């Protein structure tokens, strides 16, 4: 049978370090940063998922559903990694399937929204649309400026 | 992309 498993990581804390391992070796920031992404992790939103097999002994990837401040019935996906040495194995499509599932039935969601750099090939190929730009902010906003964030090619999927 |  199939030993992989999708969890919920407020139900693993021992799997935490090694996730929060795996999002820093994509993009390198402080442990504790990671840790409190995932301690922020809820039956609701946000939720941070990730792929794990019988055993837990590793984590092979994760990605992050968070609410958007304006729409009820949406949530976004963010921080979506595979282990590199288990990327091309379908993994990635596996937990962004098992996400899709769970905003559907679980949350009962309608959208999913997405931004990408450069990956937006990768979400095309499993039924993302692209889309005008999105925030998950409300208005009384304002963050750091950044020139990645007019490279960022927003996509959303109706479930 | 990345969340934070
Ligand atoms: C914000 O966080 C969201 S955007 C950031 C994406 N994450 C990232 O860049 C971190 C490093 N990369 C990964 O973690 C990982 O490679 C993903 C998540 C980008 C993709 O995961 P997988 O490597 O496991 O992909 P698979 O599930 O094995 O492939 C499914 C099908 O999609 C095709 N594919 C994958 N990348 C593609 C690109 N860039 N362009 C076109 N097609 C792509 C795969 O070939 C595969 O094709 P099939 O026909 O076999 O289904």
């Amino acid at each position: 049978g199939s030993p992989f498993n999708v969890v919920p990581i407020h139900n693993y804390p021992e799997l935490m370090k090694d996730t929060c391992a795996l999002i820093n070796a994509e993009w390198p920031r402080s442990e504790t940063a990671r840790m409190r992404s995932l301690e922020a992790s809820c039956d609701s939103l946000p939720c941070s998922l990730v792929l794990t097999t019988e055993g837990m002994c590793r984590v092979i990837a994760h990605l992050k559903l968070s609410p958007i401040n304006s729409k009820k019935k949406a949530c976004f996906v963010e921080s979506v990694v595979v282990d590199k040495r288990h990327r091309g194995q379908g993994f990635g499509k596996l937990i962004m399937k098992f996400a899709e599932d769970y905003c559907r039935v679980v949350l009962d969601l309608k959208t999913i929204y997405l931004s990408t750099i450069d990956q937006d090939g990768f979400y095309e190929r499993i039924g993302y649309e692209y889309c005008a730009p999105i925030t998950m902010y409300g208005p009384r906003h304002c963050e750091l400026p950044s020139l990645q964030n007019a490279k960022k090619k927003y996509m959303k999927k109706v479930l | 992309d990345d969340d934070i």
